[PDB]
């Protein structure tokens, strides 16, 4: 996925486990 | 800013999802491979073949890498693979949705008729070009999260272009509107045009049986000069006046003899006129509105024979048809002067009102080919239900997720499951295209069973 900013580590950890889409 | 724990992906869901993924994988590999062998052995063939290629490519590119990312929770490969896998994926998706639209339009053009491999290259080129932004925006970043050091492959929030920065934020809307809504709108549009075209085709065969078709000017059963499908040219007894009116009617006379296509055009004019006259008549419009497409054509048949005024005289029968009393109207219509004067035409029309089908007119071969194409449109229904969970997941992430709302970790946890479910549903559609086409086309069913 993507996030608003790399400063949101909860979102970046979400894309770590998220599907590749 | 605090959180709950979005590692989610309960160890129990990992087993269920990866078992569903394995089932869809081999069944999608087998299903689309054997479909391609049938095409390569024996118009619509190549469009279905291109769809199976997009299916097969989508299965192999979107199933294993997500199974690994679910169990291993890691991106081991380099940056090229991080930019290649999403690029191939969005290319296969484009091929699939464009093949379906090209297939549906092909079915419409096959019925309206009364440069195929070029579209394939056009489809695959456009599908690849539209997937290029995926190969530019994706990149590998790292971070120190919690107590670990992770290496993430994602769509980068920061881009080196104002256009790419827009694509990074509005990617899910571009996919939802172009790869989902637009095919659904295009398919439903050409499906509607196909059914309206099939309807005006059946009413042609219907009237062709009851009224006949002549390419030269002829005298009718009542004794009036007529041409085409019951198209009255003039009521004057002079045969010379009929030829003069006929030449004045077409605007380009071939001396008084026409072809099949010219009479079809003339016929469609009369059907439009018959429909307008019914809608303008206060007695006929309410009954015509309550009737199905088939029984509408039976009413147009009567208007063709007796005119709007004469049909309006069946006061008792028209009210029975409006109240959907099919058998009562059939018995009542059989007592008319119309039934006694033209029994063959009346008995077929009455049967059509009674049964609501074309059984008295159309042949079974045409009846079968129509039901194939119309029902084969269910591939888009399966497309809409399989790609909705994945799209809905990305929509909810752009809608409900707020960094400032601290219970959001519970939301990201839920989205992880919905994302891996949507990636299985979207892959099941590529797996269900052979299954649905086998169960529907009948012809493909016997070709499928010939294997094993």
């Amino acid at each position: 996925c993507s996030c608003s900013s790399l400063m949101d580590k909860e979102c970046v950890y979400f894309c770590h486990l998220d599907i590749i889409w | 800013p605090p959180c709950q724990g979005p590692i989610e992906i309960k160890e129990t869901f990992k087993y269920i999802n990866t078992v569903v993924s394995c089932l869809v994988f081999v069944l999608g590999i087998i299903g689309n491979s054997t479909l391609l062998y049938i095409i390569y052995k024996n118009g619509p063939n190549i469009l279905i073949a291109s769809l199976a290629l997009g299916d097969l490519l989508h299965i192999v590119i979107a199933i294993p890498i997500n199974v690994y990312k679910l169990l291993a929770e890691d991106w081991p490969f380099g940056a090229e693979m991080c930019k290649l896998v999403p690029f191939i994926q969005k290319a296969s998706v484009g091929i699939t949705v464009l093949s379906l639209c090209a297939l549906s339009i092909d079915r419409y053009r096959a019925v309206a008729s009364w440069w195929t491999a070029v579209e394939i290259v056009l489809i695959w080129v456009v599908s690849v070009v539209l997937a290029v932004p995926e190969a530019i925006g994706f990149d590998i970043i790292t971070m120190d999260y919690k107590g670990s050091y992770l290496r993430i492959c994602l769509l980068h929030p920061v881009q080196k272009t104002a256009f790419m920065q827009f694509y990074a934020t509005a990617k899910d809307w571009w996919l939802f509107s172009f790869y989902f809504c637009l095919p659904l709108a295009i398919t439903a549009f050409f499906y509607t045009l196909m059914t309206c075209e099939m309807l005006r085709k059946n009413i042609f065969e219907m009237l062709r049986i009851d009224e006949g078709l002549r390419l030269k000017i002829y005298k009718d059963t009542e004794g009036y000069y007529t041409i085409g499908i019951g198209h009255l040219l003039t009521k004057s007894p002079s045969l010379n006046a009929a030829k003069s009116e006929l030449d004045k009617a077409i605007g380009r006379n071939t001396n008084g003899v026409i072809t099949k296509d010219e009479a079809e055009k003339l016929f469609n004019q009369d059907v439009d006129a018959a429909v307008r006259g019914i809608l303008r008549n206060a007695k006929l419009k309410p009954v015509y509105d309550s009737l199905d497409a088939v029984r509408r054509a039976a009413l147009i048949n009567m208007v063709f024979q007796m005119g709007e005024t004469g049909v309006a005289g069946f006061t008792n029968s028209l009210r029975m048809l409006q109240q959907k009393r099919w058998d009562e109207a059939a018995v009542n219509l059989a007592k008319s002067r119309w039934y006694n004067q033209t029994p063959n035409r009346a008995k077929r029309v009455i049967t059509t009102f009674r049964t609501g089908t074309w059984d008295a007119y159309l042949n079974d071969h045409l009846k079968q080919r129509r039901e194939v194409a119309k029902t084969v449109f269910c591939l888009v229904l399966v497309f809409a239900l399989c790609w909705l969970p994945l799209h809905l997941a990305r929509i909810l992430k752009l809608t409900l997720y707020n960094q400032n709302d601290p219970n959001r970790c519970e939301l990201l946890s839920f989205l992880l499951v919905l994302d891996y479910i949507g990636i299985n549903m979207a892959s099941l559609n590529s797996c269900a295209n052979p299954i649905a086409l086998y169960l529907v086309s009948k012809r493909f069913k016997n070709a499928f069973k010939s294997a094993l």
